[PDB]
């Protein structure tokens, strides 16, 4: 019984969740088929796939919508063959740890005194459920600065090299109060501050 | 330095592996009970300094009836 | 949030400390809390807590999970007089070893926390 | 006079009274312990004492704990309460100096300096503040400006130094919780030099 690929599931600040799964390294062509349910709750019964994805002609994946998404109840997908009804794979995820934010949004920068900056930022998402990654650099640095953020989403720069232009950029995760996600939201939009 | 026989606990057997000084031991509750939440089957033998003998640390345990 | 922020502190200094023990105990788990239930399997994990306490001879175990049950009892008595019915006494739960039943703990924590 | 008490997170509570044997004692809401320390003139008006209620790292109280302190002192063949005050403790914190500074790499005009935390609940988490100032040559402490850190950063990187020059650092900690909660006292400076 040939193996089935792996769904990969990922919740999109909790709008959404995609579930996809590579349609490549089959012998044969096939829709494979997608149901799921959630473990306890009001919500363990089979539902079929409603917005199933395609990837050159073929399903490639599934799209949940809100109201179908239970972040602290097991979620349980079953991947199928119908082609080959043997060839079926069942998969358990917590979607607390498989949460991505939208990218944190309206980045801003204000003189808090002389040669210290500080920038602030908006999320599309409860404030306390995420931590943040501010990375910054000048055109001459080889890489990026970083350095951690809570839910406080502030972050200050006590010493700025005014002779130099700086680079800006914040990203987010569900991590650790609400969850336990390893994945990052993608960078924001980066802003610049300063000139050489 | 061995410890004696440990004392019975109500609903519940024990099996030791080691009697001597130190050694962890564990009760289990009998078919048809269950050890009560918040207790422990753990026992171990430890030392009583004051008087030198070696005695089983009384368990918390209690088996009830399986629910 | 608050309190139960604080017992998510309070669980992953539990964790680290037993790091270095040999607790071979096995917990009474609800892996999969029911949200009409999860006041009842917040309560089992609380008690249940106190066996690794006594388990463990250790003083800064005992100060941690003294700890977490204030803070975690504070909050359980502003959520109201909201009884819970139906639902499973802790002795007919899953029982699992200190690694998963703390897993289990901070997936519950978090629930409450959002 | 004044009765003012600070707890540093983790088990020790610093009183100091103003107004002849005198002591405080605490008396905890919820916990079977009770504490006593002898206070002792630090000043020609001032007394003073700590509180200890544990090893230095152990978490003696928690953001329910309430702990009646008492001033009580000896007058005759009668002891008197002098002051008193309901203690809620992570309303009142004032953690110890930042410690073990050091610089991480010193070049011709910057420098990347680093410190610890000292007896930190881990209640914190991220949850924390730093402010630090460099005393330059010709200038003084007072005159140096305050560099603010708005989150967890035990880190520092000067720019726009001068070669060849003589500096001294310091740093202090604050938590971001309580109403009554102060800045540390500053750290051991930390002297260095940049490179020619
Ligand atoms: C979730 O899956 C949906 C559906 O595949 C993705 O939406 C598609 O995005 C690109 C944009 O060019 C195109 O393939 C389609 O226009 C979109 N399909 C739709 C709207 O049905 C979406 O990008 C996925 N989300 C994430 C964040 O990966
Ligand atoms: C200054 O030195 C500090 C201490 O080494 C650096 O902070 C570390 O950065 C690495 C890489 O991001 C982290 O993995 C460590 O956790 C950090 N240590 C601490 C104590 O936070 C910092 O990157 C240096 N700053 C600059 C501008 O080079
Ligand atoms: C997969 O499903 C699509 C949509 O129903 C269909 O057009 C296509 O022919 C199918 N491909 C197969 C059966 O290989
Ligand atoms: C970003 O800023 C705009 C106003 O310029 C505002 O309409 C929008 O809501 C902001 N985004 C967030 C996430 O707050």
């Amino acid at each position: 019984p040939l193996p089935l690929p792996e769904v990969q599931c990922f919740v999109f600040n909790v709008e959404y969740m995609n579930c996809t799964w590579q349609s490549s390294s089959e012998p044969q062509p096939t829709n494979l088929t997608l149901h799921y349910w959630y473990k306890n709750s009001d919500n363990d019964k089979v539902q079929k796939c409603s917005h199933y994805l395609f990837s050159e002609e073929i399903t490639s994946g599934c799209q949940l919508q809100k109201k179908e998404i239970h972040l602290y109840q097991t979620f349980v997908v079953q991947l199928q063959d119908p082609r080959e009804p043997r060839r079926q794979a069942t998969q358990m995820l917590k979607l607390q740890n498989l949460v991505i934010p939208w990218a944190p949004e309206n980045l801003t920068l204000h003189k808090l005194s002389e040669s210290q900056l500080e920038l602030n930022w908006n999320n599309r998402f409860l404030n306390h459920c995420l931590e943040h990654l501010v990375q910054y650099r000048t055109d001459w640095d080889h890489s990026w600065t970083e350095q951690s953020v809570d839910y406080r989403h502030k972050f200050s720069l006590p010493s700025v090299d005014g002779q130099k232009r700086y680079t800006f950029r914040v990203r987010s995760r569900f991590n650790p109060l609400c969850g336990s996600a390893q994945h990052w939201s993608e960078w924001s939009h980066p802003i610049h501050w300063g000139s050489n | 330095i061995t410890c004696p026989p440990p004392m019975s606990v109500e609903h519940a057997d024990i099996w030791v592996k080691s009697y001597s000084l130190y050694s962890r031991e564990r009760y289990i509750c009998n078919s048809g009970f269950k050890r009560k939440a918040g207790t422990s089957s753990l026992t171990e033998c430890v030392l009583n300094k004051a008087t030198n003998v070696a005695h089983w640390t009384t368990p918390s345990l209690k088996c009830i009836r399986d629910p | 949030m608050g309190n139960w922020v604080n017992v998510i502190s309070d669980l992953k200094k539990i964790e680290d400390l037993i790091q270095s023990m040999h607790i071979d105990a096995t917990l009474y788990t609800e892996s999969d809390v029911h949200p009409s239930c999860k006041v009842t399997a917040m309560k089992c994990f609380l008690l249940e807590l106190q066996v690794i306490s006594l388990e463990s001879g250790d003083a800064s175990i005992h100060d941690t999970v003294e700890n977490l049950i204030i803070l975690a009892n504070n909050s359980l008595s502003s959520n109201g007089n909201v009884t819970e019915s139906g639902c499973k006494e802790c002795e007919e739960l899953e029982e699992k070893n200190i690694k998963e039943f703390l897993q289990s703990f901070v997936h519950i924590v978090q629930m409450f926390i959002n | 006079s004044q009765f003012t008490c600070f707890y540093n997170s983790r088990a020790q509570i610093s009183c100091v009274w103003s107004q002849t044997s005198c002591q405080v004692h605490a008396w905890p809401d919820r916990r079977r312990w009770q504490q006593t320390c002898e206070l002792l003139p630090v000043s020609q008006a001032s007394w003073a004492c700590n509180l200890i209620l544990g090893a230095p790292d152990s978490q003696k109280l928690t953001t329910v704990d309430i702990v009646t302190l008492r001033v009580l002192c000896r007058e005759g063949v009668r002891w008197r309460v002098m002051a008193i005050q309901d203690f809620k403790p992570f309303e009142n914190l004032r953690l110890m100096a930042p410690i073990s500074l050091q610089v991480v790499h010193v070049e011709t005009h910057r420098c990347n300096i680093s410190w610890e935390i000292s007896q930190a609940s881990h209640y914190f988490e991220r949850h924390l503040e730093f402010e630090a100032r460099t005393l330059s040559p010709g200038h003084t402490w007072e005159e140096a400006p305050l560099l603010t850190l708005k989150q967890k950063q035990e880190w520092i990187c000067l720019e726009t130094l001068t070669p060849d020059t003589q500096y001294e650092f310091q740093v202090r900690v604050k938590p971001l919780q309580g109403e009554f909660t102060t800045w540390s006292p500053w750290s051991q400076p930390l002297a260095f030099r940049t490179k020619p």
